């Protein structure tokens, strides 16, 4: 059925604002192994819409407390957080028999594409989204105690 | 310039000095009274004291009450912010009718902030310590403070740098040949780029040269700009943080709007207090123009009535053309122009009246010089006629299709015929309607 | 400054006497003498708090201070007790269910008062050296008392370093948590050196011993901790007022877990106060919602207002005494507000005249006064600063009678306009 | 031979609004025939849109169903032509699951404006014979040899990771730009292919002369364009997917202020647009009020309604009113109206569409069809002419003969054939 | 051997070339004037040469207006691209009603593509890195060497596929692919290297829809930008597709079928039941239709002219507003015989392979007769179950009083509920 | 769980500085290895809704879910 590689008047990876590759397309295989890509990349070049964008302040003053008496942004974050979950349950796994290498192969791919990309901030994220699994009462139970 | 707009024509409110209406005034005619109640209006904006105050403009279809609001804003001028409004923005299908309501508000107090600012600036031309062995113990090898000698294209100095701030500049690319941003009294730094003058005689440099900077180092003059504390509130509600995991996050997900807490509200207010009573900052609350307020329905008139209450709420104008219909939302509440008795008593209202067929003439022959068309009189006479049955819209389009006709014929004033084939062509009100029957 | 003359600007609480008798005129108010009586008793017993869940209604004319006296109240509780009003229309929004708005509301009424005690240092940077190679570090401080020297901690000379404190200063740091701040610099620290650098006031040295343990409260509202601890980053959504749902879980776990805290002395509850304006505006479900809404302990007490007659309930065909079902009606009490008389309408109008520094003519008074009685008293709070700005326009100083006659044709007002909107019905459509 | 994906439609015989340049419309021309009222009208408000001086104007068109409208509509867009910006959609559209109606409109109208814009990009390119690796030394050997000539130069840290990123190779034709210094890649050099080494990548030969050498390009956009690409970090692909939504006014109103501050400057010039929407009558008393007041902003391009009604309800409201339009709106707006076609205009636009299907019939079989067209519809007639046309072809004859056409006729019924059967025969169908 | 479906029976038209009608044929019977009538509108389907054109089937109950329908499209044959779809489905949740109506419009289209391509296989056991020029691989383990001109970067690009010895890739030298078979343990999946010149091809035709390549480009293909690995992820959504870019892709389409090596074939959009749309739908049917690339259409409804859907007060034909009603063309269908009925039902019972003594025969379509047809073809299968328990054969008049009376149809139910 | 967790310092670094900022607590008085039993109590409602929104786990699909 075809791969339709071709087509895809959508990437608008070769960004090129500019129609200039219209200059280059006009002016044993090797006439034919040139027209053809010629022809197949100027069916590409009408995808200027990159370039010529036409773009174009910081008040910041500051993450104001939140009526927190003073002092606020950490010591209210640490001294109300304690909720934890009554359970905590493990990604279902899909259990198959031997299974094609075509798609190992592609989700192999993906688990590589992750990481790199996320391993900059990995850490930052990784640091986030790990909800409290326990607490511990300090001796300010020595009170009641 | 711009191709003649409905209200292009007008331009002034044009009240004598002692309040009184001089009859014609840039595009103005009749409704002295209201024009004088506008004046009271715009007195009442400039005086600051009130807050909250409302005014209800009844006048028949043909609104006509667009140009009243547009006068009130031009002698306003724009030393003080203005918005517009239709009644079918409230309808949205991404926040609450109230959400919109407070938001365009708030949107309507503006503010003025004045943030003086000193900088030194120059090219590095030299650098040296002062050094001493005067601290106690170990071997004196030690700096006093620095020496930085600095070059504007005013001339050339150097200053006293304190030995921490060599260290600092460490952190910065201070090399020999570039330019920096020294902050007088808080001492940032900054690395702009390379003296063009060396990129003068590059045959290639792919580098972006930073010009040498003019004038004294000794200056960075008062900043100052103005917003919206609506923008304010768009601005800190949502961290911005472009670089972090987040800012990705955000960028995955469409950018929507979210109704703002309460309490962000407030906090601003507080802030803004702050900086206000120290003159950092300076407010200029605006007014507030809604029209066609007959299409709002009672959960935002019952909500306006807490709006207007409220100590910050600016200065707001409504119209409306409608009778004692049946009020939207309510199956059979009926009201004058729908809008409930309540909130009608805590309200100014003011009105206009019918015009007479003269008035038209005035007001014809003002559009006509707006459009910068000749006519001749017996267009003004035929078209007179016209206006009286027709309304004064429908009189008035026809102009510039007539000049075109004209000038088709090789014309320049149009005439009787012109007026008379144009009038063939198009249907008014009545004739239309009877075509219909 | 933000703030401007409101419409209610002139109110600062309810004048009541000890003996909560009303007194004739106090911080800007005056009339519906029983009413003064009713919410001074209710402020009474807001102030001991020791029930929950009551509820009261205001109901009257139109424009007859409703808002008036729920403001007052207001202003006189005080801001330790936490407070809250919001309009009927508001609840209805597009990003949750309406029960999860009341339970929202009624969560930010009440609030928490957390203690804690503290341990800090505070003095002079007497003299500081650090010892780049890690970093070792040596320092010393003081006060108006007696001096000391000290070790610096690694950890110490990052935040320090980041801090990039100039010796002689006044700092002070907290151990635990290890944090610094300045609190304003002192004659020697910034006595500075030749070099520019900068110009400053100066502090005093401070005093006592270094160490201080002293004690620090805080408070926040319960729907604040809901929202906090949800979502575990929800924090950020405090603001952007974005909490969808919170689960009812989490409710009942802050509910045990704000509850063992309570008997411990560990923290203080607070009864706020809700109040709701146009009431009416409420459908049968927020009815039938609110109404069990009351049984839960963390119940505010409730105001509400409303000056209907036996009218349709929102959301059906039935007509109710103020369009509230009967099952509300007997869990509440009533207020009832008269109009107002004759020569207490002079005192408004002269205490609104002394609102707005605008000091005018006998007849004045007696020509406007009667002008509102007859038609409204808020278009004679309108006409009050109109008249003021022609007078001004004028040149002069004092009102006159003829100037008020000169606004009041001006500007028709609903008896008149009516009488237009007559004088030609056709002129707006759909009559 | 080649079958284009355009085919004979409703109006595939208008080209456009032939009429005469004095704005006299002819009798026939270019398919446009009788209604020379309407056409007159058009005529005028076409080339007062070609002058464009004055905005927020409104025409409105009404009359019977099937009295060419849509075909009126069609032929005056072809007078337009193309480089112009004309946009045509329904009434139905305005309502969207995401934006509500307001934004809708906001949208359409923004699009039918149209700008366009020119610059200078002075950008340098050649080939480049080879560099040495700046080993540490940005000395990149830079031997652009175009056909002619060549040079050297330095080669800045940022170069050499772009070229070496970019896996550039020496002896190759590559274009540089002058500020951003981007290597946006092009290929090879002729030395291999007028060796020649065959694979996916594409292969360019050596330019000529000057390196450095002056493009002046220009740009077309709508509002919408800038709107979209400004609304935030990716809009292009919000418009490719089509799925924006809401973008605030504080941006269109940043948008409107720059793009004027560009204009006085002599870099951008407007070019304003006609806007038309078919079946007004479907649009809500919401979409009245507003179009009220966004005509009257001064960026109104002109507008172009549809309908036939008679008196109807305001959706919305119980409100009998023209064409079921507010009095309100309809005071901004012009009437243009046309009355049902007589005789031998019918007999004109039937022959005027059978040469457009290229089919040969009877002249008798012309007059019959006529008469019936007549009396039952325009409609009926035109599909009956395909529909004989291929029957005939089924014949194995050429020229279509009547009882062709009656035969045809017996085959499918018309409105009211139908109509009455079920009139007569309403017992059986379903629901009434 | 699949599941016996109501229509399964039907095959064709049964019209002689002429296009006269047999009585019966194909799995089809009756309703002849219908049966020449889409015959000859298939017919102009053929032609290609026309768009936009419209029909709507006007019949009572059951008359096989969704018979006619697959009658016509199994004339037409798999070649013609046919999307059918339902008139109740537009109401949806995730997009506007004419969005959904333009989508489904669009895959009704199809066009097809024609290529040819010379490959490389088989030799792959020596793998050698070598920076030169032209391919030195010396690729020759099963047949022959070949020799090409691929320059170093190609050799390595390809060698960081992980590319070990004699594991065949389907490298179509156009496409220079990677298509690895894949790895055999010797280096026990044996790749096997076929003989013969490594240079194979053939010839390929492709069908596509306008519609699938509209969505293939309206979103990104996620893979393609590291930024965009998410893209996977993310819940998919439908969402309007911008008009420009179907206004972009008819440029590009244009541009292929020019290049002598794309070649469209309009199809056809069947929605029955239409009498379940609203009064904006027909709005923009009107406009949609229009266009002069819409494809032939077909519809389906048997209502009276009962009130409109949202209109809520006005009746027409079917429900459906007279104007649109103006520009649709009509067909209809009447009742049948008794004759019709035993031969629909002989037809029924020989494609389920049911064998009925014809005294059963007659009786049964004497019941249907009684209430209706349906009813009585429901029947069919559990008599012929009654029959198996007591081993008979074929059915019986006896087992078809014994179904009669366990069941009971509408018609009897009507009066039971009284 | 996998939960990972510090405490503070050890208790034998109480001298080292003055002014060090973090706390410190001693060293443990048991085994470093412990399993003891607990009565716990769940809904089957919390039991589903913690399946179905995988919070557990830590791979980086698993993550950005
Ligand atoms: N409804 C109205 N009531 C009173 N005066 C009107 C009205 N409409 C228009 N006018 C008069 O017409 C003149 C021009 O207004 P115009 O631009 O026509 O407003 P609109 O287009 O909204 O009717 C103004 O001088 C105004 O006095
Ligand atoms: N007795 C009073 N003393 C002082 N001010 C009053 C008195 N009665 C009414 N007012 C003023 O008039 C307004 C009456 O409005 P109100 O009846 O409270 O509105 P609502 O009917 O929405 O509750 C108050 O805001 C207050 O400023
Ligand atoms: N004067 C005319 N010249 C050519 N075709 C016409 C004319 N009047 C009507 N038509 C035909 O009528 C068909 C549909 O007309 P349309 O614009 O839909 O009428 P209406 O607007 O009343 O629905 C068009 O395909 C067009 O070919
Ligand atoms: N001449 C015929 N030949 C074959 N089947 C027929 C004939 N006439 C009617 N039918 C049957 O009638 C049934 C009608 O089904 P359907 O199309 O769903 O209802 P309707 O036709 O009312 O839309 C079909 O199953 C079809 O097989």
């Amino acid at each position: 059925e075809n791969k339709i590689t071709r087509h895809e008047a959508e990437l608008l990876s070769k960004k090129k604002i500019p129609r200039k590759l219209m200059e280059e397309i006009s002016t044993e295989e090797k006439t034919r192994l040139l027209k053809e890509r010629l022809d197949q990349i100027y069916l590409v070049n009408e995808r200027r819409c990159s370039q010529a964008p036409v773009y174009g302040e910081s008040p910041s003053e500051l993450m104001l407390t939140l009526c927190r008496c003073g002092e606020s942004l950490q010591d209210v974050i640490d001294r109300v957080a304690f909720v934890i979950p009554p359970v905590v349950a493990a990604p279902p796994s899909l259990r198959v028999p031997r299974p094609p290498p075509l798609y190992s192969h592609r989700m192999r791919i993906l688990r590589q594409g992750l990481r790199e990309h996320a391993a900059p901030y990995f850490q930052q994220l990784r640091q986030t989204t790990a909800p409290r699994l326990l607490q511990f009462p300090e001796l300010r139970l020595v009170q009641f105690d | 310039t711009q191709r003649i707009a409905s209200h292009s024509h007008v331009k002034g409110l044009g009240l004598d000095e002692s309040g009184l209406a001089k009859q014609a005034a840039s595009g103005l005619v009749g409704q002295e009274n209201a024009r004088e109640a506008c004046g009271v209006i715009v007195e009442l904006i400039k005086s600051k004291k009130m807050a909250g105050r409302a005014v209800l403009l009844a006048g028949p279809p043909g609104t006509g009450k667009t140009a009243l609001a547009l006068a009130i804003a031009q002698e306003l001028g724009s030393k003080v912010p203005f918005c517009p409004m239709v009644g079918s923005e409230v309808y949205s299908t991404e926040i609450k009718k109230t959400e919109v309501l407070m938001e365009n508000f708030r949107r309507a107090i503006g503010l003025r902030i004045k943030e003086t600012k000193e900088v030194y600036e120059g090219e590095v031309t030299e650098l040296t310590p002062c050094e001493t062995e005067n601290p106690m113990g170990g071997y004196g090898k030690t700096i006093s403070h620095v020496i930085i000698g600095l070059k504007t294209a005013k001339g050339t100095k150097q200053l006293k740098l304190d030995p921490s701030i060599f260290e600092s500049l460490q952190k910065e690319r201070v090399e020999a040949g570039d330019v920096i941003y020294i902050e007088a009294n808080s001492g940032a730094v900054k690395r702009q780029g390379r003296c063009d003058t060396y990129a003068t005689e590059f045959d290639l440099e792919a580098e972006e040269y930073v010009p040498l900077p003019k004038g004294d180092v000794h200056k960075k003059k008062e900043i100052i700009q103005d917003v919206t504390l609506h923008d304010l509130d768009v601005a800190n509600a949502r961290p911005q943080g472009g670089q972090d995991i987040l800012s990705m996050m955000g960028q995955l997900m469409k950018p929507k709007k979210t109704e703002i807490t309460d309490k962000l509200r407030g906090e601003i207010n507080k802030v803004v207090n702050k900086y206000i009573d120290q003159g950092i900052a300076e407010l200029v609350p605006g007014v507030l123009f809604v029209d066609e307020v007959h299409m709002l329905d009672i959960e935002c008139f019952t909500y306006l009535h807490r709006a207007l209450e409220s100590s910050i709420a600016p200065i707001v104008i409504f119209a409306s053309n409608r009778g004692n219909c049946v009020i939207r939302g309510t199956e059979d509440i009926t009201s004058p122009h729908g809008i409930p008795l309540d909130l009608l008593d805590r309200v100014m209202i003011i009105r206009t009246m019918l015009y007479t067929p003269q008035e038209m003439k005035q007001i014809i022959k003002i559009r006509a010089q707006t459009e910068g068309i000749n006519i001749s009189e017996e267009a003004l006479n035929h078209l007179g006629e016209i206006g009286t049955k027709t309304t004064l819209r429908y009189s008035v389009q026809l102009l510039t299709p007539a000049n075109l006709l004209a000038k088709i014929n090789g014309k320049d004033s149009i005439e009787k015929e012109h007026v008379e084939e144009i009038s063939e062509l198009f249907y008014d009100a009545k004739s239309s309607a009877k075509i219909l029957a | 400054r933000i703030e401007r003359i409101g419409a209610h600007s002139h109110i600062r609480g309810l004048g009541l006497d000890d003996a909560l008798e009303p007194r004739q005129a106090s911080q800007g108010m005056v009339g519906q003498l029983a009413a003064r009586r009713a919410a001074g008793v209710v402020l009474e017993m807001i102030r001991e708090g020791k029930i929950a869940g009551r509820a009261v209604l205001i109901a009257g004319q139109p424009g007859t201070g409703k808002t008036a006296i729920a403001m007052g109240m207001a202003q006189a509780l005080g801001p330790d007790t936490p407070f809250t009003a919001i309009a009927g229309s508001e609840i209805f929004s597009l990003e949750m269910s309406k029960t999860e708005a009341l339970t929202q509301a009624f969560r930010r009424s009440i609030g928490v008062r957390i203690k804690e005690e503290t341990e800090i240092i505070e003095g002079e940077v007497v003299e500081i050296q650090i010892d780049r190679p890690s970093k070792v570090g040596k320092l010393t401080l003081k006060t108006t008392e007696m001096e000391t020297i000290y070790d610096l901690g690694t950890k110490m000379i990052e935040s320090l370093t980041k801090d990039k404190v100039q010796a002689g200063d006044v700092i002070t740091i907290d151990k635990a948590t290890g944090k610094i701040s300045k609190l304003g610099r002192s004659f020697t620290r910034a006595r500075d050196y030749d070099a520019m650098g900068s110009q400053t006031k100066f502090v005093q040295c401070p005093d006592g011993e270094l160490q201080k343990r002293k004690e620090v409260v805080h408070t926040v509202s319960l729907h604040e901790i809901d929202v906090i601890n949800s979502r575990t980053q929800g924090f950020l959504a405090l603001f952007s007022g974005d909490t969808g749902e919170i689960k009812s879980e989490v409710r009942e776990q802050i509910n045990a877990k704000v509850a063992e805290w309570r008997e411990e002395g560990k923290a203080e509850i607070i009864p706020g106060v809700l109040f709701i304006d146009e009431v009416h505006m409420l459908d049968i479900e927020s009815f039938s919602f609110l109404n069990r809404a009351l049984e839960s302990d963390m119940a505010p007490v409730l105001i509400m207002a409303t000056n209907r007659g036996i009218t349709r309930i929102r959301g059906t065909s039935y007509q109710s005494p103020h369009g509230i079902p009967i099952d509300l009606l007997d869990r509440l009490l009533i207020v009832s507000t008269t109009p107002y008389s004759e020569k207490d309408t002079k005192q408004i109008l002269r205490i609104r005249c002394e609102e707005e520094d605008v000091e005018m003519s006998e007849d004045a008074y007696t020509v406007l006064t009667r002008i509102g009685l007859e038609t409204s008293l808020r278009y004679a709070i309108q006409l009050i600063t109109a008249a003021s700005l022609v007078c001004r326009k004028r040149k002069g100083t004092e009102v006159q009678v003829d100037d008020i006659k000169r606004v009041y044709s001006l500007f028709l007002d609903e008896s008149r306009s009516t009488q237009y909107m007559k004088e030609y019905q056709d002129a707006f459509l759909f009559n």
